[PDB]
């Protein structure tokens, strides 16, 4: 016998540590573009490879090089623990995604390219040019080692 | 979507115009010769009076 069990770990704040909140339009820090949710040539139930924290260019495609970076994907539809949008979209279908652009205190360690490669110095410069602070130090946690 | 940019309401229009007004008078006078020595039309012998003509 097997006990089908799962864990719901993960969080949203880890990708956006802080924001500059404008007393006017509170959406000043974001932009919406139409990305591809399900893989274009995959099957009908091939859940999206997109993950929160992936750099996205202004054209909407996930970034692959430092020069092609414009923002960070922080859409609610991709956050951990709420990724139930499995098979709800046709292959290659477009969908508007929320991008974080300016006025953010981001976390460096969670920024990655399309393939998962970590962000580099050129990417840091390009992303900070919009007015973003890419912090390089979050404390982290050690849960139980029997020593520390 | 929940979190993205919001919408706004930024339209309006106004106008203002001025016009004049016309004038309409009307007046009549009554002399002695109109009433004295005459009857009131629908009362046979009763003498004419100024008040009936005025009304």
């Amino acid at each position: 016998a097997k006990a089908h069990v799962a864990t719901l770990e993960g969080n949203y704040s880890d990708i956006v540590l802080g924001r500059v909140v404008a007393f006017g339009d509170t959406g000043w820090n974001f932009k919406e573009v139409d990305m591809t949710f399900i893989a274009d040539d995959a099957d009908a139930d091939s859940k999206t490879t997109l993950f929160a924290g992936v750099l996205v260019g202004e054209d909407g495609t996930p970034a692959t090089a430092a020069a092609g970076v414009f923002g960070v994907l922080v859409d609610r539809k991709v956050l951990p623990g709420v990724d139930h949008y499995i098979g709800v979209f046709e292959p290659g279908e477009k969908v508007p995604m929320v991008l974080a652009v300016r006025g953010l205190t981001l976390n460096q360690l969670k920024l990655k390219y399309a393939d998962g490669t970590a962000i580099d110095a050129a990417g840091i410069q390009a992303l900070e040019a919009q007015g973003n602070q890419v912090t390089d130090k979050i404390v982290g946690t050690q849960f139980i080692g029997s020593v520390l | 979507q929940r979190g993205g940019v919001r919408q706004h309401l930024a339209n309006d229009r106004k106008k203002i115009v001025n016009l004049n007004i016309p004038f309409f008078p009307l007046d009549r006078s009554i002399d002695r010769a109109d009433i004295q020595n005459f009857r009131e039309f629908g009362t046979e012998n009763a003498p004419a009076t100024v008040d009936a003509e005025v009304q």
